[PDB]
This record gives C-alpha cells, structure tokens and sequence, in this order.
C-alpha cells in the first residue's frame, strides 16, 4: 500500500500537464488517504487541483445566480424553474467538493501536520472552503459555517503571527483570503481594511530584507493586497 | 478585472 | 410536452456559464425527445460536444506525448492514465455517433441539416481514428470517409460552392485525408478545387454571406501552406 | 497557429 502512493502523485503531475483537474483532484484525494505527509509540493498539487475545480464551479455559480437575480427582476416567470434547477444543481456540485476538501483537512491534514508552515497552509485551506461554502450557503447553515471559517482562520493567524516573518507568502495570502473573509462574508469592512492595511504595512516595513527567491510571491501578494485596499476604500 | 483577489 | 424547452433553456445557461458536459446533456436531452433542431439547436448540439471532446483530444495529445518520452525506464502509471482518457473520449464519441444515427441523420428535412449531421458523423469517427490502432482503424477510417463522402455528395447537388457547411466539410474532409487516410496529394487538392471553386463565385455574395465564406477559405489556405 | 485547422 506505500507503493500507490507514487503512482497516485506520478498521475496527479500528469493530470495537471493535461488541465485535468477533477482527476488530479482524485488522484491527490488518494494520495492523502495514503495517511503520509505532503511535502511542500504535495501541498501545493493537492491545493491547486481543487482549487481549480471548485474554482470553476464557483465562477458558474455567479453567472446563473445573476441570471436569477434578473430572471426574478424582470418579469420572466417560466424562465425561473429552469434557472433555478440548474444553479441548485451546481451549488450541490460546489458543496459536495468542499465537503470532500474539509474532510480531507479534518481527518488527516491538520492532524497529522509536523511543522508550522504546513499547519498555517492547511488553516488557509480550511477557512478558505468554509468561506466558499458561505458564498452559498442561506440560514441556518450560513451562520454556523462563517463561525466555522473565522475560527480557521484566526488559529492560522496567530501561528503565522508568531512563527513567520511578515514577508512569508503564505502568511500574507492568508491575511489576504482573511480580510476578503471580513469584507465579504463576516460584513467587517473596517476590519478588513484594517487588516489589509496591517499586513501591507508590517510587510511593507520588513520589505528590503526579504530573500531573493521570495520577491516574486510575497510582492505579487501585496499587489493583491493594495488592490483590494483601492477597491474598498 | 473589477473584482477583489484571493491567492492559494 | 414543454419539458424540451427547458433542456434547450437549461443548455444556453450551460452555455454562458461554460459548462459545456451539461450542455452536451442538455442537448442529448432535447434531441432525444424526437423532435427536429433548428439551425440555433443544431448549433448548440455541435458547440457543446465539440468542446467536450475538445478537452479530451488535448488531454490524449498531452499524455501521449509523455509516453512516447517515457517509452526511450518509468512504469505503466503514463499508460493507464492515457488509456482512461482515452476512454472517455471514445464513450463521447459513441453518444455523438449514437445521436447521429439514431436520430439526427434520419429526420433530417433539409440539405443543410443532413450535410449538416453527416459532417458531424464524419468527424466523430476521425476522432475515434485518432486513438484507433489496429483492427478498429481500418473499421473506423472507412465510417468517416462514408460519412464524409456522403456530406459531399449531397453539398454538392444542393449547395453552392460558398456555403459555409460545403467549406467546413471539405476543410475537415482534406484534414482527413493529410492525418487519418495518408493522402496528403488528395488533401491538398481537395483544398485547393475547395478553395478555387469558392473564390470563382465570392462576388456573388452578400455582405452577411461573404464574411462566413472567406473565414473558412483562409483556414483552407493556412492548411495549404501548411502542407506545401 | 502551429497545428492544422478544423471547422464546426
């Protein structure tokens, strides 16, 4: 059974040479079932393949809900069941895979998860679904999985804070991911801003001392950063 | 484009 | 009843939101209720399985190429994959030539509709030649130059030189002949007789006729340069 | 641009 779980990463490689992302989603799913670590590059194809797939469910889903919306605006009534079925069945899709993803997360990856880096990337994760399950979700559910999502978060936020240089990529696209967490789905707009702002500015202050090979991700992520900054404010 | 950013 | 509006609705939403495997379903749906398409529902029949097998055929063309490098010491991993692949391909292949002979080519009213299919028949079975090996090839090679063939006689007897299904035909028809039938001296004199025959009679066209005509005519021209 | 072309 420890000689699968080459081939399952072997498949997952060429899946994502092949765009087939639903495959290298189920072929890093096994890979992880395996019950070994990931290693840094297992990391990133178990969290690339599916963020692709829900990724295009995702992007699905705001374009037939803002046909609803003017389907239910404008007057069109037998238009309504047709649009409301298929974008019900495509928020089935989108719940099922983040179901798959969190259980991933909770039964083995977080558990089992050795240094701080893979644990504050596998916090990422877990706030990163909650949040997407949110973008769907109404009552009841809804609330209870914004709570599930903060609670994700802040624990990768206090690791981060602690163990990581303000410059480290992840700890920035976490924040990142968090403050759009605030704006968007906890209605925190000031402490997103604030958020975003600190990140910036506590990265901006260790900025000439980062390392070579890390100027790519962590300046591409304070781009991000400042953007969303220049659209809320 | 006109929406907000999030990263892996 | 009015179910078959709602698959026709359901696959143009499939549409905007590019979900192009529900949109395949949702006109495997309509067409299954027995009723003709029209030239939109046509349309939206060929566009959605054409970019299902599209994504397929890019897929089997990347992992083939890995075997092929693998193949000069790694182990079957590079095999099974291509060969699952493969076979999804070919089980979207079977609905479309499914669909085709079952329903689509039989009630066909106009030319343009069973030229139309006929072309659809013969690119679905070249397809399948590009995967095939052995015993099928040969099997499934003979299918699409029937298919193709049977395109050409009828755009022939009923279409004039310029008509866009005529130009698709013989464009993917002469592709067929360069890559699947090894007839490169026949591939590119179907293009250039296509090409040729088409330029003789583009004055005669109107401005919303002459736009569909040369777009086809320069994809028959790039092939020719390709070729030669 | 490098491969040959088909219609729908």
């Amino acid at each position: 059974p420890h000689m699968e779980r080459a081939s399952l990463i072997q498949k997952a490689k060429l899946a994502e040479q092949a765009e087939r992302y639903e495959d290298m989603a189920a072929f890093m799913k096994g890979a992880v079932e395996k019950g070994e670590e990931l290693s840094c590059e297992e990391r990133n194809l178990l969290s690339v393949a599916y963020k692709n797939v829900v990724g295009g469910q995702r992007a699905a889903w705001r374009v037939l809900s803002s046909i609803e919306q003017k389907s239910n605006e404008e007057g069109s009534e037998e238009k309504g069941p047709e649009v409301r079925e298929y974008r019900e069945k495509v928020e089935t899709e989108l719940q099922g895979v983040c179901d798959t993803v969190l259980g991933l997360l909770d039964s083995h990856l977080i558990k089992e998860a050795g240094d701080a880096e893979s644990r504050v990337f596998y916090l990422k994760m877990k706030g990163d679904y909650y949040r997407y399950l949110a973008e769907v979700a109404t009552g009841d559910d809804k609330k209870r999985i914004i709570d599930s999502a903060r609670s994700a978060y802040q624990e990768a936020m206090d690791i981060s804070a602690a163990a990581m240089p303000p410059t480290n990529p992840i700890r920035l696209g976490l924040a990142l991911n968090f403050s759009v967490f605030h704006y968007e789905i906890a209605n925190s707009p000031e402490e997103a801003i604030s958020l975003a702002k600190t990140t910036f500015d506590e990265a901006m202050a260790d900025l000439h001392t980062l390392s070579e090979d890390s100027y790519k991700d962590s300046t591409l992520i304070m781009q991000l950063l400042r953007d969303n900054l220049t659209l809320w404010t | 484009r006109t929406r907000r950013e999030t990263q892996l």
